[PDB]
DNA sequence: AAATGCCTGGTCT
RNA sequence: GACCAGGCA
């Protein structure tokens, strides 16, 4: 995630070549979709880039302190003196093709955090393992190789899909499943089973 | 193997409404005051301007996958400069002793107004637009 | 030497506080169009002046660059995530035996700092890297 | 760690609202989402 | 409480749910090495087969439509129209 | 934790320029900016690599055993 | 843990041949050649050359999924012209130009001082 | 609640999800490992033994393999341990718990599941790496996004069970949802933002690409369509090729504000014989709207054909965009120099109005409207005054934005953004508010200790004049923060309270269904509706039509 | 207020009209007031509309209401849906809440009520007065792990 | 000569700014990529750790070793271990270096790549030599030790390519521009007023003629002439990256030709 | 005049407009009897119920009234002839078409509307989060609970 | 009498 | 069992 409340998981990695590139030959370490910006109004993010760019260039620590007189202009003014378009855009060429990209792109350095919680630490996936002794129902947690909760809410959906059979198969054949003997007179599980 | 409409037009206005490679042209017809024209033209490939003498042609000839060169030494309804292909959609009664039509060249549009075209103008997809000088 | 005082919310009720000292105690005798707009120092009453507004913040939010160019709630989110970030939580992580520890291989101090990170020792034990990012529609992935 | 050591909890009319008087004392932003939002504060 | 083949008011058309259960149940029989009343143009998946046993009205199954009182109406997959 | 061998971004070996960089700062009394350029680090992908590094190892070495 | 070995990007595994040639079914004199453990570098280069031949009516290519390193080149040529030939030629014309560039560069590189 | 109606079931799997543009709408990407765990009891049959035996030989740790072999007696031959695991001659009648393979039907859901759409059947597609991979246009029904959401997968165990998923709960079958009686899956983000550009009249494509785009569409009839242009250069338009995605027989008329079978603004929409004639393609056309190219294509060509429509449109548009590129930066939030001037003063007068009201009010000259305190009326005015101010400075900003401005550029597609976003990012942010009122006097008669007692001026009570661009001032900050909080809080509330309602409704109606006499009764049999929805018509098979006999002058009804 | 109205010439026009909105309710006495059009007087207090105009009207408002909640949010929902609700809320001749005080008392088998807020109790007052559950509720067949009268389990299949 | 033709401007041990003209953009690129990703090289691809009393982790150190650039000119006569008929490795498919460092002084001993010590028999081929461009001659700073810290390693450098791993890239960074003035109109610049006053002007413009005001749009022109520059890590002399690049690409092509044949 | 009804007639028409290539230049072969009597007859084969008795035969009429209105206003003599030059063939097709579609738009016994509805209201409800009345969640809550202490009562008189 | 769903993890009796 | 911390919403 950036430092502006914008988290995201990786969706694929591209090797240097397949990546879009700068005429200078610089290529991005990360690419985020423009669409995660208009609505979140997280402008500072954009700014920070403008700043961090200029900074890295001129080897100056970029001062993004809150209430200061630091302007997006004063910065854009500095970045131009550095031979770059005053906003962060930079013509870029499509890695596959080498051709130019019809749309210049916001390119610069931005401080990004590596959050904990990594797929591999979550990928649980069970196919009938150990069950609770008390309910004869699958156990909780993945550290124990348990089952996923097909709670109330999921059921309603199945009911809504009119998929009667599936439901039975979910709430029975998988998890609780037990055979009991009953008295054909007092429907109680009071019938001594002597199978032999 | 035909031709369906010929006519020189005088361009009165050229409008580039927030497009840099397209302008919507409106040129009147020399000869029959009844005929007027509204067209979308790629001003990047075929400039135009204030009062030009444009020659227009329609037809439906010179639908199988498109091919390109070779015939560069074959057929050639290239007696013009600018040319388009399209599909016509609606024929309308401008009412009175006049009638109009609408063609779409992959989005580039054209409306033609007159009357004797009831015959000379097709009624189907086919429809090339040829312009010269 | 009485140049400062400790005020609690109760006494705060009875005082007038100027934000910036400068910008709030010169006499009004052209303005940069890119700077935000501030009202005026209307008060012949000031008894105190803020050490520095950026101080109204605390640890977490302190590490946000320009959180004053950011939509309110997004600042709160970031503050909750800065605590899930990786980095060197202590130079002696190697000598401490504790349930899970996550350390960054090559921590980088941010190109974008806050005059309040100097005290939060951020630059010394950074949590995050300075990646070259591109906001662009690429493979659609 | 710094943030944990500078934390505040409030058990149990409107208490999770950021409040005027809080200015200067508690961080206006830092606070957990949902559950104990506004109840857990940070100096 | 039964209802003669006449005075039948239920939908002539087969409900999706009915066909999905019919499809399932035949697909299941087919998966259990049961005779196939159709000629496979080269099909192997039980369901895919069973689908084709229906497309050629050759599925010996009948649906019993219980009304809300207790009565019902027996319709045969041969009768029922499969538009959907 | 030690100067990254090579730049994440472009791959320009960089780990063989830390000490050089430091000297350029302390003795040559230069500003981080030029010091960089003199070391041949002209693009920002390769400038943040050194400029931002926080040589933590120097603090891990003070731990006796 | 679900990551595939890097070498699967350029090393054919078992039952994988560099090329597969199936006859397209939609058009005539059309062929879809699938390439294995090859990406854009080749695909696009050959697509571009294949479009210099005036007896070539069509030629496109696609890496259907980044995960995997393989692609498809489609070719349609003038009656009597076998695309496989249209392919052969292209690869050659390509190699030739390449050799050329190799030389001319090596030439210039030698007139250089430093 | 947690053991009888809600149990922990076997054959379930869960991980992080991420979008995959080269996966079909109705599929789902299952990471190899998970597939190697989840299994499916298939009985041995002459129509399969070869494949089955072959898999049993592949064993439990190579994908197309299996685990366990079940026999007549009911014994379980564990394929990973078993002197005889490299032996085993399959016998008709036996069961081979096999790995989950490609094309299996599986129930995929995201929680909370407050829909049918929250649980849908997808065709399996085993792939590398470890995240469920899903088509983007399957995003909204599950209400997912890829910032970290995890999703649950369940595998049918019975031949029937499968059928029940593939015939009733399949993603295709769910495109047109009965709740909103419109479709519930559109085209988003890149594909949407792009499709628009790709459509602009100004947008033309040439040979090399065209040929790729065409090929890119899998169902291509390989027949290169004739260029819109054949003159100096044979160029195709965007519409031209996109139309390849649209199948034949699809028709669609639109007409937005200024449309006119010549739509000078490339407005409305006109699609005939699956060929786009006029109009830029954006949300209204391809969104998940009522009239939509999707609502029409589902109803006309079939769920599946329409299922495909998605990938196609995507594959083409995505590719096109992959090569056109698109982005955004601060620059996109900067307004014309003279504009900020006109804006800053636009506010300058709003403040004077508030001030002029204020003095009026303090003179007791004000006339209190009926039912309101002269005090109430006062407040309401200022609030109105300030809102308008914001909205006009905002509008003022929206006009600068050149068609090339990426933000505006997304707003036009309808791919993210709205007036408000622009207005706040570019011009004045706005009047903060807590409990429907402008910031209160937490302190005695004042907002903060930086103001004098009794001060109802805008700055004092929460009016953030600046923009997110220019930056807020401490006070502004703090204020905007207060509102910020009010938001986050009722956010946490509006969730639980609703979650509860969602249930009471579900329990209350739970057992109500349309019986075989077209009636609608609950378990008891007690009739609730003599005809469902009063027309015994299914919600999905409905659409907003115009009753041409109600309106128009009496003369026109006659003419 | 704005009200479209058929004009003598046929077209619907906009004939604005004065309307009084109130901050307090007492329907029973206001209709009777002269000058007002008692045909249209309305209130968002369906209960009151119930007690005064009958239940069939109450159902109406009950919907008119719910609807407004959902549409004020720009959102739409097909009639039938809300219809069903309101009706289910309106068949027992009175206004039955979606709360436990309403539909769990309903006349239903014990088990359904079991799955909602007053299990324990519901099962006792159910045991005490020997209740016989038909076992035709979906919620109960779920408890017994059997198919239910759902799409797949409404019709029976036979040879 | 024939088509494709170059025009070196700059040149040194590391860079080679040059003009590549009369070629297809498709090629300019294919070339560019290949340079970046398929030219072979020698690099440590296996570290056997004997002792590590250091402050750094084993694999952390191992990672860096892999990244350390090694000589690779004669890599064309060193095999891929996966093709050598040896069990594991040998002197026909690898190069083994030893690293031994002991914290001797109480003044922090640094460990450079210049300390790797080729143990295997190079067999008289220029291969696997800690590349050093330092001024002081201490290629890369691998690690630092304290009072009495030990580090005893044994690495096995193998032939590889940027594709299996980036450590195997010889290229570093490649500049690449074409049509400095947007005559080709392959882009539509983003502006606030004058896209010409806001967007910089590339050095490459100087090497080309302007657009001539009223001239129409050149709708038939394609991309000729490209202004590149190859930076070089150094395991390979810059000239080579360009050649070997051209070579490799050329071989890749040939193998498809050879393919049809065996088909 | 815009109300959700099964069978988008407008479409069927357009889907005849070009399936039979209908030229707006020559006259149709439609008999005024054809159209008028045809449209009428169509209205007999829509059905939603099939009991042969009075009561049910009257329900069936009710449940179709509206749609039919749509149907009649659309398939009117002028219209058919002047608005969209159909032909005995096209027209005749359009009819057979509507029927089928209609029959396809009927609900299927089994459809679990109870839940289907509950959710259709609960969902768009969990999308609500914010001219002085009680709306949103609170109000919806007010309603469902059948509260008597509503905060924003009001009476609207005309 | 009731007060979202689900999911992972960590400490102490 | 007690309990708090976190992810999505
Ligand atoms: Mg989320
Ligand atoms: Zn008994
Ligand atoms: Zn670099
Ligand atoms: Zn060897």
């Amino acid at each position: 995630a950036s430092r502006h409340g914008q988290k995201g998981t990786i969706g694929i990695t591209y090797r240097r070549e397949d990546m879009p590139f700068t005429a200078e030959g610089i290529v991005p370490d990360l690419i985020i979709n423009p669409h995660a910006i208009p609505s979140r109004m997280t402008v500072a993010h954009l700014i920070e880039c403008l700043l961090s760019k200029v900074a890295a260039l001129s080897g100056n620590e970029g001062d993004a302190s809150p209430f200061t007189d630091i302007t997006v202009e004063g910065i854009s003014k500095l970045l131009r003196e550095h031979g770059y378009q005053s906003r962060g855009f930079e013509v870029m060429y499509n890695g596959h093709t080498g051709k130019k990209l019809m749309a210049q792109i916001f390119f610069g350095p931005t401080y990004y955090q590596r959050l904990r919680h990594m797929v591999d630490d979550k990928i649980h996936a069970r196919a009938r393992g150990p069950m609770q002794v008390l309910t004869r129902q699958p156990v909780e947690g993945r550290s124990r190789d348990g089952g996923l909760r097909f709670g109330e809410m999921e059921r309603d959906c199945m009911i809504a899909h009119g998929a009667a059979s599936f439901l039975k198969e979910r709430l029975m054949e998988a998890s609780d499943a037990f055979r009991v003997h009953i008295c054909g007179i007092c429907g109680l599980m009071t019938v001594i089973a002597k199978l032999n | 193997s035909n031709t369906l409409f010929d006519d020189i037009f005088q361009v009165s206005e050229v409008d580039p409404g927030r497009y840099n490679k397209v302008c919507r042209i409106e040129a009147a017809s020399t000869t029959q005051d009844q005929c007027k024209l509204t067209l979308d033209i790629n001003v990047e490939l075929f400039p135009v301007a204030a009062q030009d003498s444009l020659t227009v042609t329609i037809a439906s000839s010179l639908t199988r996958s498109w091919r390109p060169p070779q015939a560069g030494d074959r057929s050639l309804a290239d007696d013009y400069d600018y040319v388009m292909y399209g599909t016509a959609y609606k024929f309308e009664e401008v009412s009175k002793d006049l009638i109009a039509v609408y063609y779409s060249f992959g989005g580039l549009l054209m409306r033609l107004e007159g009357n004797y075209r009831n015959l000379n103008n097709l009624k189907q997809e086919n429809a090339y637009l040829l312009i010269r000088r | 030497e009485g140049l400062v005082e400790y005020i609690d919310a109760e006494e705060e009720e009875s005082i007038l506080i100027a934000m910036q000292p400068e910008d709030l105690e010169p006499a009004e005798a052209d303005v940069d169009p890119a700077k935000r707009i501030r009202v005026s120092h209307h008060a012949t009453t000031f008894t105190h002046c803020e050490i520095h507004p950026s101080m109204i913040l605390g640890v977490a939010a302190s590490i946000i660059p320009f959180p004053d160019h950011n939509q309110s709630p997004r600042n709160t989110y970031q503050s909750a995530m800065g605590k899930q970030a990786m980095g060197v939580f202590l130079t002696n992580y190697n000598v401490r035996m504790d349930t899970m520890a996550n350390i960054l291989y090559y921590p980088q101090k941010p190109l974008g700092t806050t005059r309040a990170m100097e005290y939060l020792k951020f630059r010394e034990l950074p949590a995050g890297q300075n990646a070259i990012v591109a906001i662009a529609c690429y493979s659609g992935y | 760690t710094l943030s944990h050591l500078r934390r505040t909890n409030t058990p149990i009319a409107k208490p999770r609202q950021l409040h005027n008087t809080h200015w200067g004392l508690v961080c206006p932003a830092e606070t957990p989402e949902g559950q104990a939002c506004g109840l857990v504060k940070n100096l | 409480k039964a209802i003669p083949k006449d005075q039948r008011a239920t939908t002539p058309y087969m409900t999706k749910y009915e066909r999905a259960r019919i499809l399932g149940t035949r697909a299941l029989q087919i998966s259990m090495n049961a005779p196939v009343f159709v000629d496979l143009e080269g099909e192997t998946d039980p369901l895919r087969i069973a689908m084709k046993e229906l497309a050629e009205k050759k599925i010996p199954l009948v649906i019993r439509r219980y009304l809300p009182d207790g009565s019902f109406e027996d319709w045969s997959v041969e009768e029922l129209i499969v538009d959907l | 934790m030690i100067v990254p061998v090579r730049c994440f971004s472009c791959g320009k070996v960089v780990g063989d320029k830390w000490e050089s960089y430091l000297n350029l700062l302390q003795e040559d009394e230069l500003d981080e900016g030029t010091a960089l350029s003199r070391l041949g680090l002209k693009r920002y992908c390769c400038r943040r690599m050194i400029l931002t590094h926080v040589d933590l190892i120097e603090k891990f070495l003070r731990y006796n055993p | 843990m679900n990551a595939p070995d890097r070498f699967e990007l350029f090393l054919l595994g078992e039952g994988e041949s560099k090329l597969k040639i199936d006859p397209d079914t939609k058009a005539p004199n059309a062929v879809v050649i699938t390439f294995e453990k090859e990406d854009h570098t080749l695909g696009n280069l050959i697509r571009a050359e294949l479009l210099n031949d005036r007896k070539v009516l069509f030629a496109a290519y696609k890496v259907e999924h980044p995960f995997f390193a393989r692609f498809k080149l489609r070719i349609q040529t003038t009656e009597g012209y076998d695309p496989k030939d249209a392919l052969k030629n292209a690869c050659n014309s390509i190699i030739n130009k390449l050799g050329a560039l190799k030389t001319n560069f090596e030439t210039e590189w030698n007139l250089q001082t430093l | 609640r947690g053991n009888l109606m809600g149990k922990r079931v076997d054959f379930s799997a869960r991980t992080v999800i991420s979008g995959d543009p080269n996966l079909e709408l109705d599929q789902v990407g299952v990471p190899k490992s998970i597939a190697k765990t989840l299994t499916y009891p298939e009985v041995v049959t002459p129509y399969n033994i070869d494949r089955l035996t072959q898999l049993v030989r592949n064993g439990p740790n190579e994908h197309p393999g299996a685990k366990y072999v079940i026999r007549d007696s009911g014994d379980r031959i564990d394929l990973r341990y078993s002197k005889r695991a490299g032996d085993i001659q399959l016998q008709y009648g036996w069961k081979v718990e096999r790995h989950i393979m490609d094309n299996d039907p599986v129930l995929f859901n995201r929680q909370p599941s407050l829909h049918k759409m929250s649980m849908m059947a997808h065709r399996v597609k085993v792939i590398p790496y470890s995240t469920f991979r899903l088509n983007l246009s399957v995003t909204s029904p599950y209400n997912a996004d890829f910032d970290g959401d995890e999703m649950n997968l369940h595998v049918p165990q019975s031949e029937e069970t499968r059928a029940e998923l593939s015939q009733l709960c399949a993603v295709p079958l769910q495109i047109v949802s009965p709740q909103s009686n419109k479709p519930c899956m559109g085209i988003v983000q890149d594909t949407l933002c792009g499709i628009r550009k790709l459509t602009l009249r100004d947008t033309f494509i040439e040979l090399d690409q065209v040929l790729n785009m065409l090929y890119w569409v899998p169902d291509w009839d390989g027949v290169i369509p004739t260029p819109a242009i054949i003159k100096p250069k044979p160029l195709w338009s965007g519409k031209q090729i996109l139309s390849v995605a649209i199948p034949n027989g699809i028709h669609l008329q639109r007409f937005d504000e200024g449309t006119t079978l010549l739509s000078p603004k490339d407005n409305g929409m006109l699609i005939i014989d699956g060929q786009i004639i006029f109009g830029v393609v954006e949300k209204k056309t391809v969104g998940s709207s009522n009239g939509g190219l999707i609502h029409v294509v589902t109803r006309e060509k079939g769920p599946q054909v329409c299922a495909k429509l998605f990938g196609n449109i995507q594959k083409v548009v995505n590719f096109w965009l992959l090569h056109n590129g698109f982005s955004t930066g601060i620059g996109d939030t900067i307004a014309d120099g003279p504009t900020m001037r006109e804006i800053t003063e636009t506010i300058a007068e709003a403040k004077k109005k508030v001030l002029d009201v204020t003095k009026e009010a303090q003179a007791n000259l004000l006339t209190a409207k009926h039912g309101m305190t002269l005090r109430e009326s006062f407040e309401d005015n200022v609030v109105r005054f300030l809102n308008e101010a914001r909205d006009k400075a905002g509008r003022l900003a929206e006009v600068n934005l050149k068609d090339l401005n990426n933000v505006k550029q997304m707003v036009m597609a309808g791919s993210k953004g709205s007036f408000i976003n622009i207005a706040q990012m570019s011009a004045c942010v706005g009047q903060q508010s807590v409990e429907g009122k402008r910031i209160a006097f937490g302190f005695v008669d004042r907002t903060l200790p930086h103001f004098s007692k009794d001060d109802y001026s805008p700055e004092s009570k929460g009016f953030v004049e600046n923009s997110y661009l220019r930056g807020l001032t401490p006070q502004e900050f703090f204020f905007h923060a207060m509102g910020g909080r009010e938001g986050l809080i009722d956010t946490a509330v509006k969730t639980a309270e609703t979650g509860y309602i969602q249930r009471r409704l579900v329990k209350a109606l739970e057992d109500i269904m349309v019986h075989y006499d077209n009636t609608t009764r609950n378990s008891l049999g007690n009739v609730i509706q003599f005809i469902y929805g009063e027309d015994g018509m299914d919600a999905a098979h409905i659409e907003k039509q115009s009753l041409d006999t109600i309106g128009g002058s009496d003369a026109a009804f006659e003419k | 207020y704005d009200r479209k109205v058929p004009s003598p010439t046929g077209e619907y026009v906009k004939e604005p009209e004065w309307v009084l909105e109130t901050d307090g309710v007492n329907l029973s006495e206001v209709m009777t007031v002269p000058g007002i059009d008692p045909t249209r007087i309305y209130t968002n207090s369906f209960i009151d509309i119930m007690e005064v105009l009958g239940i069939e009207a109450g159902r109406a408002a009950l919907y008119k209401e719910v609807y407004n909640v959902i549409a004020s949010d720009g959102s739409y929902v097909n009639y039938r849906h809300m219809a069903l609700l309101v009706d289910v809320m309106t068949t027992q001749g009175g206004l039955t809440s979606v709360t436990r005080h309403g539909f769990n008392r309903s006349n239903t088998g014990a088990l359904m009520r079991c799955s909602f807020e007053e299990t324990v109790e519901i099962l006792f007052e159910a045991g005490a007065s020997a209740e016989l559950d038909d076992c035709r509720g979906v919620s109960e067949n779920v408890i017994l792990g059997q198919m239910a009268p759902i799409g797949t389990g409404a019709f029976d299949v036979m040879i | 000569e024939e088509g494709p033709q170059v025009k070196i401007r700059e040149a040194s041990k590391d860079n080679v700014d040059f003009i590549l003209s009369n070629v297809d953009l498709a090629m300019a690129n294919s070339l560019r990529r290949v340079m970046i990703a398929e030219i072979p090289t020698l690099a440590i691809d296996s570290v056997e750790v004997e002792t590590n009393t250091t402050v750094l982790a084993d694999e952390f150190i191992a990672h860096r070793l892999g990244l350390i650039p090694l000589q690779s000119m004669d890599i064309e006569q060193l095999e891929y271990s996966r093709d050598c008929f040896c069990e594991d490795h040998c002197d026909k498919c690898s190069v083994v270096l030893t690293l031994q460092a002991f914290g001797e002084s109480e003044s922090t001993t640094n460990v450079y790549s210049k300390d790797l010590v080729i143990v295997s028999n190079l067999m008289g081929r220029n291969i696997g030599h800690p590349i050093i461009q330092d001024k002081e001659g201490n290629g890369v700073l691998i690690c630092k030790l304290r009072k009495g810290q030990e580090l005893k390693l044994t690495c096995v450098a193998k032939k590889g390519i940027a594709k299996e791993h980036a450590k195997w890239g010889p290229a570093a960074a490649i500049e690449f521009e074409y049509d400095p003035w947007n005559k080709l109109k392959h882009t539509d610049y983003w502006y606030e007023q004058d896209s010409a006053k806001e967007w910089p002007q590339s050095k490459n413009c100087e090497y080309e003629d302007p657009p001539n005001e009223g001239d129409p749009f050149d709708y038939k022109a394609q991309a000729d002439t490209f202004y590149m520059n190859v930076e070089s890590v150094g395991s390979i002399p810059v000239d080579q990256v360009v050649v070997r690049g051209i070579d490799t690409l050329q071989k890749k092509v040939a193998s498809i030709l050879l393919a049809l044949t065996q088909m | 005049a815009n109300w959700p009804l099964p069978v988008n007639i407008r479409r069927i028409i357009q889907n005849a407009q070009q399936t039979f290539h209908i030229d707006h230049t020559k006259p149709s072969d439609l008999t005024i009897k054809d159209i008028v009597l045809g449209v009428k007859d169509l209205q007999e084969n829509l059905l939603v119920l099939r009991g042969k008795n009075e009561i049910i035969q009257n329900a069936q009429r009710d449940a179709v009234t509206l749609f039919c209105c749509l149907l009649r206003s659309r398939l009117a003599t002028r219209r058919v002839l002047q608005e969209y030059r159909l032909t005995k063939q096209a027209f005749d097709w359009v009819l057979s078409n509507i029927e089928a579609q209609f029959l396809r738009s009927v609900v299927h016994p089994g459809e679990m509307v109870g839940v289907l509805a509950a959710q259709s209201i609960g969902e768009p409800a969990t999308q609500m989060t914010l001219k002085k009345v009680t709306s949103g969640v609170p109000r919806l809550k007010e309603i469902l609970n059948v509260a008597k202490n509503m905060k924003t009562p009001s009476l609207t008189v005309y």
